[PDB]
């Protein structure tokens, strides 16, 4: 078995600025393609408290943030505020009148619901309604923070199907407005309700600032940073295939697709029901019904991009069925899409390697194991000084089907690549290729959204 | 004045490179299967007849009327519990080494029952996680294994008692991974807790977690090693699989673990803390 | 808690008389309804031996065969021969060119195909074609009994002391577009074969006598007895799983009259509570189901019953109260129940002795009736089985006319329709039993196919 | 006529209940928090965020585990006879659990098919059980090593609400274990034996023992864990105006085989 370590994945900023690292790319270069004047409008919903500390933060974070880990500053970076040395050139400001308040009399309503689902249908109710009006009236904003005080989160998220997840359905409710929400517990100003909350919940304020702002840039609709490719011709798209099972009904599983292009941007389509091997587990398409999926994802990308892809990479957390890849197959053929490639990315394989000290294999380690190819997404980072993480990292298993073009070289530094479109934090570490990471967070959203009703396709939504 | 541009510098892996185990024992299988079929649709329905008859044995497989076994059924109560007419030894490529899932699965079966019947005297197997763990001797009693790392003798408390009451035994999931034309088996460490060595634990979460303070890179490196002992020595009527040890993997470029210790203030949080 | 213990229900047999027992009243009475001449013309399907077999078993029962019991002689009676003391008062008769031979090539063809699957779809092509070339030609059968050798039956009935497909389910649900249904026979002792899983290794002649001969005049199309009891209807609503698809499941309908003969429905595709399990139907297509299966009753017997009453073993969910409601309006059923019929309550009463509490023992539960369908059996003098038997725990719905004393002796003698042995003690009653039967064949056959609904076909 | 044992015994449930809201959505996921508090029990319910019990939550560690400001004492009727499906659930959950406290002494609880055993105390070793039959003191082998086989007696305990009250339910089994703990790896042989013990007289008499150790179990002792809050009370006997002639111990020839031999 030979074995490889990929280099970091190169980004590109302004000015065909390259770094491998998104904020000190962004500090060196500035975001892909700023305009004079960029500003983004950023309502807020909150109580008067939770909106003063926001407020607070913001004006906080654009004077600048003093790293608490000079010892890691790569990991721990300054944040280097609003002003002159603004890293994503564009102003963050909360207009006046695009605040709307939740009254004490409104968080007692809530807290007061003894039963859990009753109370987060009280609340997902009263803030979509809040999210409308915001988004109806003549504020427009174009990032909206949800800052909920903290007995109110409290209440909303359970602490570590049979209960209703507050975050999951208010993004259903709320999929149909244009302008993303960004939810947040308001003392850390890191995200809330996406995870259980710790009962004894109890400096790292730089990174905060960074990644919030940062996430609040991706829900504005600007892009900070593309994957550097190998031809500025070879465009490539990826499509992830993911499915996910209804908890009404006959709780049928349904299709979902992922498309993400090299600038981190992601479109989602919902295609057929899915069929499934045993006793409704194993969820696949019918050749048919993933044909009609790629189609319709082919569609989407070309609707939104202005070069047609000279390759799509086709992923998929479960092996291709013959039927999968009968119907891509059919699918990809009638695209005129050059070049294509299918790839099973196993999230949990049992296969390692262990090397001899107490730091764990490097980030891009690849192993070829006769055909599956072995991918260490996560592990020391030269760049941070450190392993990020304190549980050893488990790697990604490529298992790339017989009708790709590429080599499993090439399909495992794009999968290593896709981890850093990340719309969660600024730390370019993470485990799963966008897509894929993709595909669990949009079927969360959608099993609240009745099936056979039009869903749109911009991801930041979802996010 | 205004906010330090670092200028991004980093200590870069070393050039000279270095060497990893991977978790894989190559599996050398026997050349010949034997296959029949059965008036049983599963194993699990010819259970009771197989046991009507002396030198019980469990390392073989029926699914859809269907048996396998490495050895000859004819030779021991099996002989009942298949069609004797049909019995035939085939070349095990044509059973272990094709497309079909139903092979596929089948032979992954009869290697995990295979594997649990030669490990038996130091290993009991959970069908809950599909568990291979050290099995207690003795009640609330703790004991010891040892195995060869390298040219090195060591051992490891590999069932280990503690009281004010838990047992804690070393663990592996044992997968089977076929690539190109050869089959191996996974060694995936891990740990299982007993009230007292035996009775299963009425709660796991209270101890899972501090399982999680024990997956550290040099911690798992020697339970892989460990199991690769026990079950390379399990395979010396012989046993019917023997396993292999696979060369290093190299790797070109290695961490910079002698200067991280000095400059990096977690790298004590890299190892593994027993409480 | 009150108990009542009920007297075995009453059955009637030809010209008003009546009896408890269906041999017994067969014996003195004859059937429900002979003509004079009556003949069934039985086609046979089997080896050379297996023919020559049957044809001498039939030849024997016509002369007599004596008890092999006499100390209990009501549960192993004599079977009094098919002359002048004939039970069914009919012929049983293989006409010339109603039989077809399989082949011991042909036997060895199915028995060397090494995997299961296949050999039962090979034996299924097989035996279809020769059970519609016995259909579409001049033999005429009112009954095929299909008798396969010792070892094709090995081959194709799995032995116990969705995996995979069972033979009989396959080969009922490709024939039931005939209309002469078949009786799978074992060709030593003549029981029911393929039913159930066979024992690893392979003398009551008269019962085989009487079990076989009962079954051939029920599939024959002939009542031989009637429940003694305006008409009543009992519909049974089931639910199966497919295998292959989504693994949907669908509903089915099984309704009885008081003379035992079953109209079989399929209906729409059911909900599911959690995770694909625990089927319902919503109201409106629970009102369907039951539109339907009155249609059917009506469409055969030019008028509708007064009373129906409708057994489900999963408790009614309030959508499928509501549309059974909304059907019985539609219908002008004047009278009506619903009956959640549980069928492994842990619920048990223990007499002091070895044998179990009498057949017919009930005990009213506040709202619920414990209910002995097997048990200690004074006709028999014996309780006929091994295991201490297991009460049914009856579970009318608010929505019933009828009181939980009526409805339970309603479900005993439901119990005494038995297209499988002349035994009256049977655990279920008729439309609870037949939803098992029915959705084992309908889950091979495609859903949106039109399936007949002959219970003949299905028994 | 003659007269039959029901297998039920009425539940006395405390005329109390304590509900609150907890943090955690079900129990599995409070029990790190539970043990790392100490003075632990286990004998209540976590279920979408609600927690329920018998005793009061803040006299135990199960303080660390429900929001203390909603903790609520209300009448018992309200979760455990009501028609809501949430409410049934929870108060089976909450019996079952309180039935494994108060038997802890005697018996082991399996997840899998809900089913208590005699537990037994020496490895390989066998016991016995002393009860009351009626008013004669007896004993069963509740634990029975062959020599290797451990059968331990079971029962299916279930619980059924008849008009307003509940029920405990005794459904006697038998579970095997190797060693007299170890779960036996293929125990499809032995299953098929527990078959032949399926015969009136032998299961009235495990019905009896269990009935015994059951009510004992709510027995308040002086000078005797918590004292135990559930009690349980036999029925009255089933009066059948119709019996069976048993007395066809001469005419029927399978006679001997009504009666179970246990091999
Ligand atoms: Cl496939
Ligand atoms: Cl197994
Ligand atoms: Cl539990």
């Amino acid at each position: 078995f030979k074995a490889h370590v990929f280099d970091e994945p190169m980004l590109e900023f302004g000015d065909g600025g390259q770094h491998c690292d998104p904020r000190q790319g962004l500090r060196e270069h500035g975001p892909l393609q700023p305009r004079s004047g960029d500003v983004i409008r950023v309502g807020v919903i909150g109580t008067d408290d939770t909106v003063a500390g926001f407020t607070e933060f913001l004006a906080e974070t654009g004077r600048g943030i003093e790293s608490g880990n000079k010892q890691l500053i790569n990991l721990n970076p300054d944040f280097p505020g609003l002003g002159n040395q603004n890293p994503f050139r564009c102003k963050f400001e909360v207009p006046d009148g695009a605040t709307v308040t939740i009254s004490r009399r409104q968080v007692n309503d809530i807290t007061g619901i003894g039963r859990h689902d009753e109370a987060v249908r009280h609340a997902v109710e009263l803030i979509s309604s809040q999210l409308s009006a915001l988004v109806e009236g003549s504020a427009k904003p174009d990032v909206i923070v949800l800052a909920l005080p903290i007995p109110l989160i409290e209440k909303l998220v359970n602490a570590k199907g049979d209960m209703l997840n507050f975050r999951d359905l208010l993004k259903a409710k709320t999929l149909h407005l244009p302008v993303p929400t960004q939810i947040v517990w308001p003392d850390t100003w890191d995200d809330a309700a996406k995870i259980p909350r710790k009962i004894k919940r109890d400096q790292v304020k730089a990174t905060r600032a960074w990644n919030l702002l940062n996430a609040l840039f991706y829900k504005a609709g600007k892009v900070p940073w593309r994957l550097l490719p190998d031809q500025a011709e070879y465009r490539t798209s990826f499509l992830g295939i993911g499915f996910y099972r209804d908890l009404d009904g006959q709780q049928l599983w349904t299709s979902t697709a992922q498309m993400f292009d090299e600038r981190g941007r992601g479109l989602i389509l919902r295609g057929a029901r899915a069929q499934t091997e045993t006793r409704g587990r194993h969820p696949y398409l019918t050749a048919k019904d993933a044909e009609d999926l790629v189609v319709q994802s082919i569609a989407a990308y070309k609707a939104h991009h202005r070069h047609v892809p000279a390759r799509l990479v086709v992923l998929k957390t479960s092996r291709f069925r013959s039927e999968e890849a009968e119907g891509i197959d059919a699918a990809l053929g009638k695209s005129g899409i050059e070049m294509s490639d299918l790839v099973w990315v196993q999230e949990s394989s049992p296969i390692a390697i262990f090397r001899d000290g107490n730091y764990p294999v490097l980030r891009g380690t690849f192993v070829d194991l006769d055909g599956k190819g072995l991918l260490y997404t996560r592990g020391s980072v030269p760049f941070y000084g450190t392993f990020p993480g304190l549980r050893v990292p488990r790697p990604l298993l490529l298992v790339p089907h017989e009708n790709s073009d590429s080599t499993i070289l090439t399909l495992a530094k794009d999968v290593l690549a896709l981890t850093k479109v990340n719309w969660n934090t600024t730390q370019f570490d993470q485990k799963l290729p966008a897509p894929i990471k993709a595909a669990r967070e949009v079927g969360r959203i959608l099993k609240h959204v009745e099936f056979g009703t039009a869903v749109s396709s911009d991801f930041r939504r979802y996010t | 004045s205004g906010w330090e541009l670092q200028p991004g510098v980093f200590l870069p892996p070393l050039n000279k490179g270095e060497d990893a185990i991977i978790n894989l024992l190559r599996i050398r299988l026997p050349d010949e299967i034997f296959i029949s079929t059965s008036p049983f649709g599963s194993g699990r329905d010819a259970v009771p007849e197989l046991v009507k008859h002396g030198n019980v044995r469990f390392d073989w497989v029926i699914r859809k009327r269907r048996f396998v076994s490495f050895f000859d059924p004819r030779e021991y109560g099996t002989r009942a519990i298949v069609d004797l007419d049909q019995v035939e030894a085939v070349d095990t490529k044509l059973i272990a080494f094709n497309d079909e899932q139903d092979d596929l699965n089948d032979t992954m079966d009869l290697l995990r029952r295979t594997v649990e019947r030669q490990t038996a005297t130091q290993l009991s197997f959970l069908r809950k996680d599909r568990l291979f763990h050290f099995k207690a001797v003795g009640v609330g009693k703790s004991r010891s294994y040892r195995y060869m790392s390298n040219v090195n003798e060591t051992s490891a408390k590999v069932v280990s008692a503690y009281s004010s009451g838990y047992v804690r035994h070393h663990a592996a999931r044992l997968r089977f991974e076929r690539l190109a034309d050869e089959w191996f088996l996974v060694i995936d460490p891990d740990f299982h807790f007993t009230t007292d060595g035996f009775q299963p634990h009425r709660y796991p979460e209270a101890l899972l977690a501090g399982k999680k303070r024990l997956e550290r890179n040099a911690a798992v490196r020697g339970q892989v090693t460990m199991w690769q002992h026990l079950l390379v020595e399990s395979g010396k009527p012989a046993p019917l699989l023997q396993f292999e040890r696979l060369p290093v993997i190299q790797l070109s470029q290695a961490v910079p673990e002698s200067s991280w210790n000095r400059t990096d203030p977690r790298a004590k949080e890299m190892e593994a803390q027993d409480l």
